């Protein structure tokens, strides 16, 4: 509480295991490493009853999902959003 | 002795360059007339509401229309990219037909309320209703429920979806308005108004970076999220403005409004000044409206018992040429239009909103 | 460059909750919310297939590396 509010979404990882990634229903993704259980930035998620996430293999893209149906991609080679997506209906 | 009459803004307007035509002897055939436009998101379908409240939609491209038998009277219509129309009617119900056949396929009901308001958002398979003291927010498919919105005390006015993105902004008769996390049913946003208003409504842009109040006092409030509050003011109105009826976005940085005065206008919220006035003779007038955004398509429903037949995107020509040559002066569009200036904290509709 | 919905599987029949995919770019596994999971290709004249098993719900599928094995 690594700040989350309910049951947790999947954890993804750094392309190497590392830096683990989480958010849950709470509209915040966390980006922290392990041992060296640090933060190195919150990625704000979407305002969704549950949030989900998968990250692009070269561990670039963000894609944020959830119950809700607006998605958007962030960009962490950035540390920026990258925009919210057009989306289309898509509870994704 | 006196008042005005008759139709120059209106009918003269709407009829000016038309290449089909309702032919008003097919629709009218109530003894009686043509009272209130409801319609089509998806624009063509928009339908006509008389005095008896059948709901006829008007294809404009056949001159031909859907009769739905039951006579039932819409508040407003919504209908989806794959046929269907979804009624929400003022009997306190929304009813779904198929628009293909004018055939009933379903109904919501759980509100206890003389208007339904609906709008729909195409991007989120999500329909919205303001009704009574609730929103109800539901799957677009239309056979479930997301969130009842509610409040304690503070009653229900209005609100709505954003279009071609996501987020809810709400009103209470307090005038206080604020953005839920439509979703989670939090209110992510709040606000602490000096403007109370009677049957305000909150027109919502498909990319709601920007919002618009209207109500029973003359005033209107706009939004713009790129500034804080989200509301950032309010300003009074026109000369002659009571109250505002109804008020709804456009494509460009624009919204219909239907007064008490029972004047439309367009106004241009970049600006928050009003580019198209719409007058017609004294009772008759003009009632209601429906604006299809790409050209602005519109159904007009007026009490001189016309239906209408004209683009707003063809009308405002008049007000685009017009005012260039007057631009060839030199002419000030804050004048032309009257912008109204924002005023003071003391009847604002200021709003905090991230 | 452009988000790309491509060709939707169409069919599904309500209530999707996963997918994965098999490697050979590609066959994509899915999974719905009741009794069933998808599996289907590309060259659309192909057609998917309908299995039967997670009475319940069905809340990820995936594909070993090679798009073998589909776990459920």
């Amino acid at each position: 509480t690594s700040d989350h509010m309910d049951t947790v979404s999947q954890v993804l990882f750094h392309p190497d295991g590392t830096c683990l990634i989480s958010s849950s229903f709470d509209h915040k993704i966390k980006i922290t490493d392990i041992r060296s259980n640090k933060l190195i930035q919150h990625y704000n998620a979407h305002d969704a009853q549950v949030n989900s996430i998968s990250i692009h293999p070269t561990g670039y893209f963000l894609a944020s999902a959830g119950s809700d149906s607006k998605i958007k991609i962030w960009d962490l080679r950035q540390g920026r959003q990258i925009y919210t997506l057009y989306s289309n209906d898509k509870d994704i | 002795m006196n008042n005005i009459h008759t139709s120059t803004h209106v009918s003269t307007y709407f009829n000016e360059a038309l290449v089909d035509r309702i032919d008003t002897q097919k629709y009218l055939k109530s003894n009686g007339k043509i009272k209130k436009v409801v319609s089509d998101p998806d624009n063509h379908y928009t339908a006509a509401i008389d005095d008896s409240g059948n709901i006829t939609v008007i294809v404009h491209k056949l001159n031909r229309f859907v009769s739905i038998k039951p006579s039932s009277p819409a508040t407003h219509l919504v209908f989806i990219r794959n046929g269907n129309l979804l009624v929400a009617q003022q009997n306190g119900h929304i009813s779904q037909y198929l628009a293909s056949n004018g055939k009933l396929t379903s109904v919501i009901k759980h509100h206890n309320s003389k208007l339904l308001a609906l709008e729909y958002n195409p991007v989120t398979k999500q329909i919205l209703t303001i009704a009574n003291d609730q929103c109800t927010l539901w799957d677009a498919q239309s056979f479930n429920k997301i969130k009842t919105l509610f409040a304690k005390a503070s009653y229900f006015a209005t609100g709505s979806l954003t279009p071609n993105g996501q987020s809810l902004i709400t009103s209470f008769q307090d005038g206080n308005v604020y953005v839920w996390n439509l979703n989670n049913f939090e209110v992510t946003a709040k606000s602490e108004v000096e403007e109370n208003m009677k049957n305000q409504k909150i027109s919502v842009s498909a990319d709601s970076s920007r919002f618009v109040i209207g109500g029973s006092t003359a005033y209107l409030y706009y939004c713009d999220i790129s500034h804080s509050p989200l509301c950032i003011s309010s300003f009074a109105l026109p000369s002659g403005s009571t109250s505002v009826k109804k008020i709804k976005f456009t494509h460009g940085n624009y919204l219909g409004i239907i007064t008490d005065n029972q004047v439309f206008y367009a106004i241009d919220s970049s600006t928050n000044q009003i580019a198209l006035e719409f007058r017609l003779p004294k009772n008759k007038g003009i009632t209601d409206f429906d604006i299809n955004p790409n050209n602005l398509e519109i159904l007009i429903v007026s009490g001189n018992g016309e239906i209408f037949k004209y683009d707003l995107q063809k009308l405002f020509i008049m007000e685009m040429n017009q005012q260039q040559r007057l631009l060839e002066r030199g002419i000030e569009s804050s004048l032309v239009y009257n912008v109204l200036k924002p005023g003071n904290q003391n009847h604002s509709l200021k709003f905090e909103s991230h | 460059h452009d988000p790309a919905l491509s060709r939707s599987f169409r069919g599904h029949e309500d209530i999707i909750t996963c997918a994965d995919f098999d490697p050979k770019m590609r066959q994509v596994a899915s999974c719905s919310k009741d009794s069933i999971v998808y599996v289907w290709n590309f060259k659309p004249q192909q057609r998917p297939f309908k299995f039967v098993g997670h009475k319940g719900a069905v809340y990820c599928v995936k594909y070993s590396p090679d798009g073998e094995t589909i776990a459920s």
